[PDB]
Parts: structure tokens; C-alpha cells; sequence
RNA sequence: AGCUCGUAUCAGUUUUAUGAGGUAAAGCGAAUGAUUAGAGGUUCCGGGGUCACCUUGACCUAUUCUCAAACUUUAAAUAUGUAAGAAGUCCUUGUUACUUAAUUGAACGUGGACAUUUGAAUGAAGAGCUUUUAGUGGGCCAUUUUUGGUAAGCAG
RNA sequence: GAGAACAGAAAUCUCCAGUAGAACAAAAGGGUAAAAGCCCCCUUGAUUUUGAUUUUCAGUGUGAAUACAAACCAUGAAAGU
RNA sequence: GGUUGCGGCCAUAUCUACCAGAAAGCACCGUUUCCCGUCCGAUCAACUGUAGUUAAGCUGGUAAGAGCCUGACCGAGUAGUGUAGUGGGUGACCAUACGCGAAACUCAGGUGCUGCAAUCU
């Protein structure tokens, strides 16, 4: 009979860290997870208790509760036509903080500054994201920077 | 040279390796028990050879160690039939040494009866004040190259007390 | 005889053709399953809110 | 059982399937010597370095190997004799090649099923080789090119495909060019290894270094 | 020995502080990991430990960064509340409890607020919460590595913090005088040793036995000419100071910063550059190649 | 069949940032498993030959060659999670029978400021929701990945 | 690996190296070094009321597991488990 | 700036040989009445910092050191790969167009940084 149990196909996804084994390092749980934070998921192979399915493995989502040594995180799972609210209970080892709020949260406020500046002096302070615009027209001068010819090289075996 | 990077004498084992358990056991036990002043300790069977008459967890020996002042005046007797002197193999390289003596019931104290024969082997644990640097629960180190003890150094230690020599042979 | 065992094929269209559908995300969402001992300290505070604010407004 | 022709394992189909605690009762590779000729011959004796490279992506059967081996031996030592050359058979059979035994007696579709359970037992060994690997390399004085490149034609005649010879730039079985290993020898930051040579790294403890090769040390001294 | 380089790339160094042992850190994520539900109330340590000719106590909060101290104490601050000799001994260890718990209470602002008990009898009783106020600081015992033991100099420091104000939560089955016939301390034999009982009687047995070991050992209670019977005063009256102002009064500072900075500079070795390396090493190997 | 609204809580999309993975590849002077060839070195755990007598049986060290679906330090492409705000941020003070040593925090808030862009691009064809019911539940092929097989207009 | 009478390849003991090449009931995988391994002490939380959640999934059941709450407990010096 | 206590990152910290360490600190070290534990005060527990020491530990420095980390227009835009073709070839596979883009290697660099508190010629 075909095997499809709790940890299938997990060779590879709860190896520790090569040269990374033992004991997991304390910033883990010395860091504090408030309701609304979103947050990814990266299994930890040496805490048994609490561990994901491999599925949540690598997914992200936001923290509907914190409990005596865990939190519960909301994932979206596509299952048939249509996402669901799949509810997880994770030992706090297998959670850490998702980046995107830090550099989110820290463009709302450098946003809320140049609001502010321009709220006093020069205005249009081009509030949104620009993406990388096509480069403006520039002199290229050739001091010491003489163009030397490149030509296609002969075929040598090397064999 | 140096007040304490001198060599000593921590540990010397003394064991019997009693054929089987029983009577002739606990006359080991007690006769080294008089000799060391302490109870020695049973050396269960590790594993089952199939030919000796033995198997695991069977009560085989009958070791104890002694340190200290008991430990020199011990060592001291037991060379006392050993000649003071010994071979230039029975020296560990790490240090220690040891030798086999085949009887001591008569040899050292008076031989009561109801205790049979028994031999024993020495083994002197021979190094330097400082190595609880590894022994210690904090900061739990590791002893230096300078600090380590060698079959030379012992040799040398060992020709410096008890008058002795070496490879008699 | 020999009937076939599994294919996704065809599925994914399936999927898509109604489209695969966000599930609508609330304010004040359920609260299921979030830690009971925070939940009946809500009641109570709530409780208390509605009241001292209900009061100020006469 | 007869042997079956190779147009059914010529190409890379299936994964590599080596002998291991899975694949346990494979019988053993017809070919067993991988260095001939001269082969404690020190580096400089044989400069040359040829190779019979193969330009595509097939299966070279094991015992093709060996009877490719033969013939080259052949050839070679009896033209410039037993030990004026050293071919190295650089390609391994790891690959073990499967049949699925069937029966075909008299009215054998009763006792056999045909495909049923066809998981195939293994039939022999091969090499996996891609394009641009050797296949041979033979290293000998300058002067037995000739000898050698007509050897290694005969040995291409018992391949699939289309191998090529390839004078190779390198000296010998080194990784370094002629004339800048010839700067190297004369340097003396080498020490033959019985076959092989060592190299005499700019890192490494110099008190090693000068335990290998003080010859470096002193020609630069000098 | 003669390690090999793939051992010696595959090796997984444990954490610092554990490779020189001084951490336990499995016990440590235990002893700092939080109720996630208080989110950012730390865990306080009471971490007392023993280095010889010293006692080492203080009050930790466990922060991302590090750990930052909320208030320490050392023996050699005892000396300032009369404590002279014997700055590590058991005593010692519940003196510098009592200490280093009125600091801490002092700092938080509670000192009419769980005085402790005065006249400590060796009872165990933890600091109950004041009616209609806040419960007491609690903070947690962190022996470390060293083991745990009835009637240990560590738990001395334990019965400290607990009669300073300084609640903590502990049993009294390692306290000295823990039978196991029965289940109770002997309250008498832990007062008796919180004044010095177990180094006082020692003090009358070695003057009644011989001179020589009163004399070699306890050469500095010599210096005092003090007897037995005095170390109980000297440690109540310590106590009544330590009561009194536990302001945690610092050094002087003698030879100051500056002066120590380049002093230990001067004597300090330095790092030759690479410039030195490679010149040192050309050198080693004209000399390793000069016809040798 | 509609219903509630009227340009949105959106997207088989992308960018920025941020993860996650262990395939392709690469690797064995890196672990485990294989491997070809030698070079230099051993205890009275055997020299097999004169009882420590060159004397061969190992093991290690530096190498060299080729590998691995059920090996791997490393590691793509593609595919994939998330976020890119008014359901947000900031300030102050209000409830809690929770938490705190606490008049601490957590949650939910009160009041106050948040247009040129209310905070990336592109599109939005209206968006969201409910009920109900039919047929279907024998599939087939093509490029690419790939399993068994010699291979198949073969089977998966 | 080096040693110690009987005692040799293997009996016991000592020291040294030992990133884990061992052990964890049972297949394989993963994981674990002052421990998840071996020894010693104490126990029964292998208990009750349920409810929620993850996997198989129709987000049904059964099975398995996770995280709590209300109790009562065990252990520990305690956090904690 | 050194040391101690608690640590954060978890080898740029490890490992192997050699050396140095002013003052403080640490350690070794001294002794067993009680607490405590063993066969052994060796570990641990108690007491003194009293007899001394840097011998060791610890710290640090040295090594054309192994390792570890970073970077390179170093290998290499190579391998691989998304997409496309009525492209080549019989095929294995390959060349191209628009993209992404390694690893091993070669070399250069580096060998702990830091937080809180305390203390020191």
C-alpha cells in the first residue's frame, strides 16, 4: 500500500543546516510574536513537538494567536477552486519573523517623513515606488579608455 | 624548575580478575579490602565471549583505587617484591605503568584461612597537579602539550624515586 | 477492464475557468480557536468598553 | 542467455543504476585492467598524451571496454613493443544494464505473463558517457604518435558512434600545458609519485614544502 | 591527533559559550523561553555562582542583544557592611542574598514593601503578597553548571534572595539540615550556619584540638582575634547594614580609565600586518635555503 | 434564477523586497557507498627464510581515474509563499475578572493629524454572494520532464 | 592506540584521540553530545471534562498528532516538562 | 585596554605545534568537623584564601599551517535551464533567439565582533 503518512517525502526538508545540528540558538525564543504579525515557516528537524506538515513548509502567514509556547498562524491553502483559512498550532521553533513587514514598515516611515517634509517645504515628493526607469541619455568619453577592438577567437580543443 | 609542573601519583588500581562469582569473589573483595582500607567495586561482565565460563553482567572482577598517601605506601610495597625496578615495556604512553604481581595474601599480610590465593595487578594513574583542568564540571578545559606526561618523563621520575631502573631484561 | 488510476490533467483549467477565489478576509475575524484565557479577558474588557464609553456619552 | 546486441542499450534512457545494497545479485565487469603498457613509467618519459574522446551521449557497454582495450594493446605492442606507452581506460562500468528474462519454448504465453511484473533483471555493465569525455588516453614518447593514433583507430572500430582522436595539448596525464609545464620540471617543484608527479603549492607549511622539494628553494636561492 | 582536513571542515563548533563550558545551554532556553502570552515581561535570573575568593550574584533580564543586568553584587563589597574573611563562604552567600535582593527592591522602588524577615530562623517562607498591592519581584534561580546539593552555598544564596523581599520560588529539600527520615529542616541548624554555626564550631573544635591548624588556617581570623562567639554579631550586625543602605556604593576608580586602557595597551601584543608576514617569511625562506 | 452594491477586499500577470525548496548541474586531494593505479612509511596480532637479523600479509599518509534514483558540502533555471496601507501609521488616554514587580504590556478602543500619488506596474471585461439543477465521472494526442520495456500507433 | 600476573584476538582495569563513524523495542528516513544515548533517584500525565486545529479529506468519518483551557497530579531547587 | 559574571551572533571564534602574559582577575592550588558523594575530598560538597605558582587552564601572538568566512572582470556567462522556431541531425543530442544563471576550481583578503554590569599600574 501506497505510504502517504504525516512525514512523507521529508528526507530533505527537516535536515539541519549543514555544520548546523544540536541545539537551535536562543534568539528563536527570545524574540516576541504579537497577533498580527506575519510571519514564514521554516521547520526545525530537532524540535519534534509542534512541527508543520511539509506543506506549510517555506509558507507565510499572519498570527491569529499566542499560546504558553507557541503561536497559531493562518495560511491560505489552495485546495480544489478555493483557498482555505488552514489553522496552525507551531512550537515557536519552526516560525521567525517575515522580513517584509520590517522593510514594509520601515518605508511607511520614511513615507510618513517625506509626507511630513513636503507637508512643510517642497511638495510632490513623489510619495510611491518608482520602478527602474530606462537609462537617461549620458557622455561616454574616451580618455585612457580608447576602444580596443575585441574579435571572435579561433576554435581550440583544449582536449 | 617549577614547585608543581612535577609529575605524581594520583591513582593506582589494584585489580583481581576473579574467574567466576561466589565464595572465591567475596574473598577477593574482603582481602583487598583490608589491603586498600576501602570496599573495591564489582566489574560486571561487559559481554558474553562463550569461553570463557562468563557471561555479561556475571560479577568477573574485583578492582578498587586508591590515592594518596595510602597510594605511595601501597606502591612502595608492592615494589618491595618487585625489586624496585621494572622493563621498559609496562609503561604506558601516556604516562601511566603498571605490573602484574601473582600473589599478595601471604606476601604482604598474614594468610587466614578461609580466603584462598589471589594475584593482583597494579596500575599507577602517574601525572602532574593541574589536570582537574579536564576533570572539572566548569569550564571543563584540556590539559597542554608542556603539561602532558610521557614514558620518558616517567622513566626519568621513576629512576629519581625508588632507587629503580629500567628494562631488566 | 484496466481503468485508469490518476491524472491532473484538465484540472488546473477546471480550477481556473470559475477562478481560484481569495477567502474574503474580515475585520473582526472568528474568534475560534485563539487562546480561551485571552478570550473570556476580552468578554470582560469589552464588557467594561462599551460601558465606560457609553456612560461618558450619557 | 545469449547476449543481447547493444542497438538495445545504446542510448542514456533509464537513470544510472550502480551496484549498491539495492541492486544486489549483478554479476561482475568484463573489464578488470584500466592502466596497460608502461604504467610506472615516470611523467617525463611519455610526454605525449592522446585521447579517444567520444563526440556523443551512448551507453560504452563494459565488456565493449574491454575488447577495445584488447585490440588496442594489441596493436600498439606489437608495433613499438611491450612498454613504450601507458593507456588509461578512463571511462568505469558502473551502469548495470537490465533484461527482462522471458521464455520462448513452445506456447510459453501460458507460462509467462509477459509484462506483468516486468522489472528486469540485470544483464551486464556499462558505462554512462556524455559528449566531450575520454574514453582513452594513451601517453608515450612524441615519436609513437603515429603508433598510437592508428591503435586508437582500431580501438574506435569496437565503439558506438563516433569517437575522435585528440592530440591533447597537456603533457602526459597532467593538467598542465607542455611548455609551461616544461617551465615548471624545470623549476623542480615536482616529485614523481611513482607514475605521477606532485606539485609544490605558494601555500602550505614551508618547512613541508622544503621537506618535498628544496630544489625549488635552491634554484631560486642560486 | 593528526586530525584530518575533512573532520576538520565537517566539525560543528558548539556555541562559544559552551565550548568553554561555562553555559548550560539547554537548561538556558528553558530558563529564559517566556509564556509567549507575556510578551515582553523577561525572565529574571538570579544567577549566583562561586569563583574562588569570590561570590558572584546578580539579577539578569534576558534581552535579544544580550543580557543586561538590573543590579550585582561581589564579596568584595561585604568588607564595606563589616564582613572581612571568609568573603565566599556559606554565610557569605546568604549575606550577599540578602544584599544583592534589598538592591534590587531598592531599584524598583519597593523598600517599605517586603522587608524580608529580620530575625531569620530557617524557616522556609517564601515573601507573600501584600493585601490589595503588587505581588512580590519574582525572579528565578540559576545555579549554572555546578551541581545541586543539600546544604549548598548556592542555596545559601537562595534563602538570601528569599529573605530580602526578593521572592523566588524554591524548596526547602536541599536547605542544610534536610533529613530523609523525615521531611522537615532543622530550622535550628540552618540559623546556627547562616551565622557562621558550621565555621564557628570548627573555630572551638581546631582551638580545643591542636593550635597548629587554628593558627595556619584562619590565619586572617588570627590577624582579628576574633573567636568563634563574634562571628554571630559581626554577621547580624552585617545584616542590619546590609538593611540599612544597601546603595551599592562603587570603587574609587584609582589610576582611571585612561591610565588603564594604555597601561594594558603597553604590555598588550599586536597583530603584525601582512606587510611583516610576508616579509618574515621571505625571510624564513632565504634563511630555510641559504645552502642549507 | 437571480440578489447586494457600483469600480471595489481583485488578477493563471509582473517589479522591489523577502523567504522556502534539494531537482538539473557540480562534488568526491569533502562525509557515507563505489571504484583504477601506484609512491612513502608497521607492533615480536603470524615473516613463509638464519629465534632482533633486506625479506613482502596488512594499515595509514600525500596522490591519481571514473562514478551514484533510494550519496552529498555546494547549488541553479522554472515553478512557489508573502507584502507593497485608510481594515494603515502616529499621538494621547479608556476597559479588562488577562498579564505585569508595576498606574507593565496585549487586545479592543475614545478623541486628533494624515490630496496633489491613500504610498509599485498593468488590466479590471462590473465586483461580491446565494440558491438550484442538467450532463460528466470509458478519455485521446503533441512539444518538453520522466517510469517499466528491446521497442511500439505499448502501458503509467 | 598505548598499557597492566595468570589473561592470548576477544575476560577486567587505566589513560589518550574520538562531530558522532554508537544508542534510542521493532523496517527505512530524519533527529539527538554537560542529550532524545548509558547508569542512578522519584513516580504514573499511559488521568478527567471536553472543545478547537493539522494530515488522509468531501476540508466527512476513523486513525494519528499538535496547541491550549478548566482540574488533579508526577518530577525538579526552580524555570520548566 | 585587559579580566570576571551573564550573554548575542555560533569556527573570521574551530584545530595542530611554539611562545608571551606587567596589575587585577581567573585557575591550579591548601585542608576535611559539619552539609554532601563516591571505592577513592579524584569529581562533587564544606572551610581558608591561609603554603605558592603561572606549570597548566584562560587570554593573546606566531605558522608561505589544515580548516572556516568573504570577495574577484578566477573558472564562466561555461554547465545547466524557461520560452521559440516548418532549426540541424536518422538519433542520441546539438546550434541559435530572447532570458536566468551556477558549483568545483585560481587568486586576494581575513582569523572574531559585540551588548550589559563589575573590576584592574
Amino acid at each position: 500500500g501506497k505510504s502517504h503518512g504525516y512525514r512523507s517525502r521529508t528526507r530533505y526538508m527537516f535536515q539541519r543546516d549543514f555544520r548546523k545540528h544540536g541545539a537551535v540558538h536562543l534568539s528563536t525564543y527570545l524574540k516576541v510574536y504579537k497577533v498580527g504579525d506575519i510571519v514564514d515557516i521554516k521547520a526545525n528537524g530537532s524540535i519534534q513537538k509542534g512541527m508543520p506538515h511539509k506543506f506549510y513548509q517555506g509558507k507565510t502567514g499572519v498570527v491569529y494567536n499566542v499560546t504558553k509556547s507557541s503561536v497559531g498562524v493562518i495560511i491560505n491553502k489552495m485546495v480544489g477552486n478555493r483557498y482555505l483559512e488552514k489553522r496552525l498550532n507551531l512550537r515557536v521553533e519552526h516560525i521567525k519573523h517575515s522580513k517584509c513587514r520590517q522593510e514594509f514598515l520601515e518605508r511607511v516611515k520614511a513615507n510618513a517623513a517625506k509626507r511630513a517634509e513636503a507637508k512643510a517645504q517642497g511638495v510632490a515628493v513623489q510619495l510611491k515606488r518608482q520602478p527602474a526607469q530606462p537609462r537617461e541619455s549620458r557622455i561616454v568619453s574616451t580618455e585612457g579608455n580608447v576602444p580596443q577592438t575585441l574579435a571572435p577567437v579561433p576554435y581550440e580543443t583544449f582536449i | 624548575q617549577n614547585p608543581m609542573r612535577d609529575l605524581k601519583i594520583e591513582k593506582l588500581v589494584l585489580n583481581i580478575s576473579v574467574g567466576e562469582s561466589g565464595d572465591r569473589l567475596t574473598r577477593a573483595s574482603k582481602v583487598l579490602e583490608q589491603l586498600s582500607g576501602q570496599t573495591p567495586v564489582q566489574s560486571k561482565a561487559r559481554y558474553t565471549v562463550r569461553t570463557f565460563g562468563i557471561r555479561r553482567n556475571e560479577k568477573i572482577a574485583v578492582h578498587v583505587t586508591v590515592r594518596g598517601p595510602k597510594a605511595e605506601e601501597i606502591l612502595e610495597r608492592g615494589l618491595k617484591v618487585k625489586e624496585y625496578q621494572l622493563r621498559d615495556r609496562n609503561f604506558s604512553a601516556t604516562g601511566n605503568f603498571g605490573f602484574g604481581i601473582d600473589e599478595h595474601i601471604d606476601l604482604g599480610i598474614k594468610y587466614d584461612p578461609s580466603i584462598g590465593i589471589f594475584g593482583m595487578d597494579f596500575y599507577v594513574v602517574m601525572n602532574r597537579p593541574g589536570a582537574r583542568v579536564t576533570r572539572r564540571k566548569r569550564c571543563k578545559g584540556t590539559v597542554g602539550n608542556s603539561h602532558k606526561t610521557t614514558k620518558e618523563d616517567t622513566v626519568s621520575w621513576f629512576k629519581q624515586k625508588y632507587d629503580a631502573d629500567v628494562l631488566d631484561k | 477492464a484496466k481503468s485508469k488510476n490518476h491524472t491532473a490533467h484538465n484540472q488546473t483549467r477546471k480550477a481556473h475557468r470559475n477562478g481560484i477565489k481569495k477567502p474574503k478576509t474580515y475585520k473582526y475575524p472568528s474568534l475560534k480557536g485563539v487562546d480561551p484565557k485571552f478570550r473570556r479577558n476580552h468578554k470582560h474588557a469589552l464588557h467594561g468598553t462599551a460601558k465606560a464609553l457609553a456612560a461618558a456619552k450619557k | 542467455m545469449a547476449r543481447r546486441p547493444a542497438r538495445c542499450y545504446r542510448y542514456q534512457k533509464n537513470k544510472p543504476y550502480p551496484k549498491s545494497r539495492y541492486n544486489r545479485a549483478v554479476p561482475d565487469s568484463k573489464i578488470r585492467i584500466y592502466d596497460l603498457g608502461k604504467k610506472k613509467a615516470t611523467v617525463d618519459e611519455f610526454p605525449l598524451c592522446v585521447h579517444l574522446v567520444s563526440n556523443e551521449l551512448e551507453q560504452l557497454s563494459s565488456e565493449a571496454l574491454e575488447a577495445a582495450r584488447i585490440c588496442a594493446n594489441k596493436y600498439i605492442t606489437k608495433t613499438v613493443g611491450r612498454d613504450a606507452f601507458h593507456l588509461r581506460v578512463r571511462v568505469h562500468p558502473f551502469h548495470v544494464l537490465r533484461i527482462n528474462k522471458m521464455l520462448s519454448c513452445a506456447g510459453a504465453d501460458r507460462l509467462q505473463q509477459g509484462m506483468r511484473g516486468a522489472w528486469g533483471k540485470p544483464h551486464g555493465l556499462a558505462a554512462r558517457v556524455d559528449i566531450g569525455q575520454i574514453i582513452f588516453s594513451v601517453r608515450c614518447k612524441d615519436v609513437n604518435k603515429p603508433v598510437v593514433i592508428e591503435g586508437l583507430r582500431r580501438a574506435r572500430y569496437k565503439f558506438p558512434g563516433q569517437q575522435k582522436i585528440i592530440l591533447s595539448k597537456k603533457w602526459g596525464f597532467t593538467n598542465l600545458d607542455r611548455p609551461e609545464y616544461i617551465k615548471k620540471r624545470d623549476a623542480g617543484e615536482i616529485k614523481d609519485d611513482g607514475a605521477f608527479v606532485k606539485f609544490l603549492s605558494k601555500k602550505g607549511s614551508l618547512e613541508k614544502n622544503y621537506n618535498e622539494f628544496p630544489e625549488y628553494f635552491q634554484n631560486l636561492s642560486a | 591527533d593528526a586530525k584530518s582536513s575533512a573532520y576538520s571542515s565537517r566539525f560543528q563548533t558548539p556555541f562559544r559559550r559552551r565550548r568553554e563550558g561555562k553555559t548550560d545551554y539547554y537548561q538556558r532556553k528553558r530558563l529564559v523561553t517566556q509564556h509567549k502570552a507575556k510578551y515582553n515581561t523577561p525572565k529574571y535570573r538570579l544567577v549566583v555562582r562561586f569563583t574562588n575568593k569570590d561570590i558572584i550574584c546578580q539579577i539578569i533580564s534576558s534581552t535579544i542583544t544580550g543580557d543586561v543586568v538590573l543590579a550585582a553584587a561581589y564579596s568584595h563589597e561585604l568588607p564595606r557592611y563589616g564582613i572581612t574573611h571568609g568573603l565566599t563562604n556559606w554565610a557569605a552567600a546568604y549575606a550577599t542574598g540578602l544584599l544583592i535582593a534589598r538592591r534590587t527592591l531598592q531599584k524598583l522602588g519597593l523598600d517599605e514593601t517586603y522587608k524580608g524577615v529580620e530575625e531569620v530562623e530557617g524557616e522556609y517562607e517564601l515573601t507573600e503578597a501584600v493585601e490589595d498591592g503588587p505581588r512580590p519581584f519574582k525572579v528565578f534561580l540559576d545555579i549554572g553548571l555546578q551541581r545541586t546539593t543539600t546544604g549548598a552555598r548556592v542555596f545559601g544564596a537562595l534563602k538570601g534572595a528569599s529573605d530580602g523581599g526578593l521572592y523566588v520560588p524554591h524548596s526547602e529539600n536541599r536547605f542544610p539540615g534536610w533529613d530523609f527520615e523525615t521531611e522537615e529542616i532543622d530550622p535550628e541548624l540552618l540559623r546556627s550556619y547562616i551565622f557562621g554555626g558550621h565555621v564557628s564550631q570548627y573555630m572551638e573544635e581546631l582551638a580545643d584540638d591542636d593550635e597548629e591548624r587554628f593558627s595556619e588556617l584562619f590565619k586572617g581570623y588570627l590577624a582579628d582575634d576574633i573567636d568563634a562567639d563574634s562571628l554571630e554579631d559581626i554577621y547580624t550586625s552585617a545584616h542590619e547594614a546590609i538593611r540599612a543602605d544597601p546603595a551599592f556604593k562603587p570603587t574609587e576608580k584609582k589610576f582611571t580609565k585612561e591610565q588603564y586602557a594604555a597601561e594594558s595597551k603597553k604590555y598588550r601584543q599586536t597583530k603584525l600586518s601582512k606587510e611583516e608576514r610576508a616579509a618574515r617569511v621571505a625571510a624564513k625562506i632565504a634563511a630555510l635555503a641559504g645552502q642549507q
